[PDB]
């Protein structure tokens, strides 16, 4: 349940990027690494 | 949605994925023109003005379609009204995995949708964001007349932008200054009803 | 157009498709018969175990 | 041939501005169009009054507005800045001067009295 | 880093009975659009 | 763009009778105008 998206600059500048975790809150949860 | 939480049919799966791929092409594609669609829709103007300071138009009644500074949106009466109207189905953007599992003896239509992986994207302007651009509209539009659409805007008396309009449709403007009082009650007779 | 009568105009038909000419078969030369006596026509054969 | 072919009066139809002229140009499976527009640029700050009362009658302006310099008065166009004096044949009368709200007390010049006077 | 969008520019404007802005000098603007007339033709032959 | 940053010649665009000028509202996916026009109730026989 719940979906995923993923965002990031291009592959040729940094390799970091960000995921959105839908339908969840913050306030472990449903995610991959709650990291920081 | 083909065969979710199983293993061997997305083995078997795994030679429809161009058609997978390509479905969700199209399906990205269209979010992202109504996502343009509503950015180029509402944002002709750029420059947020600021509501009218002092209330002296000459009779005319703005209060109706003015934003009131007593909620925390900047949505008039008639913009309540027509979203009072109209119930939408979406139920929010955030149903929790915590959530869905509770109501399991009540049927339900999003937790079913979503448990196929069916999910519904959130707009990128919310209703506020689009309150203020119409109300932005409104001030250049009061304010301003139609010189606001045209470069900078320049300031004029609401009368003799009515007497501009008259004279627009062949009028000449002294029917306006002679007849403002009963224009201005037509007018808001008008939006009252 | 699955009719006897043409208006004016341009169609489109098949391509250019090419009938072939001839048949090859090219195989590794190999000369032996390998055994159909050793394994068919053999005198003990093992269990199944 | 709206834009290319005559002049447009639709609003932000094409180019931001009051359009002049347009000019079209090809480009692979697509046209390129360069739209000529005018635009104010200098506003400048003025007094103004609907109409004025000479001899009791209201003068309207013809075309245009009336402005002020601060001590005088003048009639203008409405997307220029050209002074020019009040007289008889830019402005029509209609009516009394006690119907329309925001008049103010003026003088107007006649281009025949002086003629006739000498 | 994740932000709000900005909405563009703010400002107010100057409104009384009897204040008129009146341009004096003028600019005169060039401005491009762009649009599509038309795709590829394409063919297709079902048997090969 | 065109009946409310401007005023329309077009017959019978933006609400019937001769066009003055419109208000813009939002609502949920979709958007409404208020237009507000000029029309002449008390007709007169003349001669001419
Ligand atoms: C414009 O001129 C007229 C005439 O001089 C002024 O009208 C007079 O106003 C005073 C006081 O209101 C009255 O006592 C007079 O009887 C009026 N005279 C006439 C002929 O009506 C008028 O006041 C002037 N406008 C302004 C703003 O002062
Ligand atoms: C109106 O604006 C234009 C440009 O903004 C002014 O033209 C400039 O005039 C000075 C001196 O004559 C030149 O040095 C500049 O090169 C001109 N600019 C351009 C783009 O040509 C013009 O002077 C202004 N007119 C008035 C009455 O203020
Ligand atoms: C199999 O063995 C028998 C005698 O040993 C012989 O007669 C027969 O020809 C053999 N068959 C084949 C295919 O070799
Ligand atoms: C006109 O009035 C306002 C308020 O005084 C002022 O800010 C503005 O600068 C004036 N317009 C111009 C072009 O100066
Ligand atoms: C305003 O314009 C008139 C006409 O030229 C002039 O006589 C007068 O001195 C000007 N007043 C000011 C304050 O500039
Ligand atoms: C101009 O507006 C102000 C404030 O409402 C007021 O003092 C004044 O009477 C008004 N004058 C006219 C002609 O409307
Ligand atoms: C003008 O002429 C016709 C025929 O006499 C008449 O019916 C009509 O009422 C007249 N128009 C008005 C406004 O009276």
């Amino acid at each position: 349940f719940g979906g995923v998206s993923v965002i990031t600059p291009g592959t040729n500048t940094s390799n970091q990027v960000a995921v959105l975790y839908q339908d969840v809150n913050c306030t472990t949860w449903r995610v991959y690494s709650t990291g920081s | 949605y083909i065969c979710g939480d199983s293993t061997e049919c997305s083995n078997l799966l795994l030679q429809y994925g161009s058609f997978c791929t390509q479905l969700n092409r199209a399906l990205t594609g269209i979010a992202v023109e109504q996502d343009k669609n509503t950015q180029e829709v509402f944002a002709q103007v750029k420059q947020i003005y600021k509501t009218p300071p002092i209330k002296d138009f000459g009779g005319f009644n703005f209060s109706q379609i003015l934003p009131d500074p007593s909620k925390p949106s900047k949505r008039s009466f008639i913009e309540d009204l027509l979203f009072n109207k109209v119930t939408l189905a979406d139920a929010g953007f955030i149903k929790q995995y915590g959530d869905c599992l509770g109501d399991i003896a009540a049927r339900d239509l999003i937790c079913a949708q979503k448990f196929n992986g069916l999910t519904v994207l959130p707009p990128l302007l919310t209703d506020e964001m689009i309150a203020q651009y119409t109300s932005a509209l409104l001030a250049g539009t009061i304010t301003s007349g139609w010189t606001f659409g045209a470069g900078a805007a320049l300031q004029i008396p609401f009368a003799m932008q009515m007497a501009y309009r008259f004279n627009g449709i062949g009028v000449t403007q002294n029917v306006l200054y002679e007849n403002q009082k009963l224009i201005a009650n037509q007018f808001n007779s008008a939006i009252g009803k | 157009l699955k009719s006897f009568t043409v208006e004016k105009g341009i169609y489109q038909t098949s391509n250019f498709r090419v009938q072939p000419t001839e048949s090859i078969v090219r195989f590794p030369n190999i000369t032996n018969l390998c055994p159909f006596g050793e394994v068919f026509n053999a005198t003990r054969f093992a269990s199944v175990y | 041939s709206e834009c290319v072919l005559g002049q447009s009066k639709r609003v932000d139809f094409c180019g931001k501005g009051y359009h002049l002229m347009s000019f079209p140009q090809s480009a692979p499976h697509g046209v390129v169009f360069l739209h000529v527009t005018y635009v104010p640029a200098q506003e400048k700050n003025f007094t103004t009054a609907p109409a004025i009362c000479h001899d009791g009658k209201a003068h309207f302006p013809r075309e245009g507005v009336f402005v002020s310099n601060g001590t005088h008065w003048f009639v203008t166009q409405r997307n220029f800045y050209e002074p020019q004096i009040i007289t008889t044949d830019n402005t029509f009368v209609s009516g009394n001067c006690d119907v329309v709200i925001g008049i103010v007390n003026n003088t107007v010049y006649d281009p025949l009295q002086p003629e006739l006077d000498s | 880093i994740a932000y709000t969008m900005s909405l563009g520019a703010e400002n107010s404007v100057a409104y009384s009975n009897n204040s008129i802005a009146i341009p004096t000098n003028f600019t005169i603007s060039v401005t491009t659009e762009i649009l599509p007339v038309s795709m590829t033709k394409t063919s297709v032959d079902c048997t090969m």
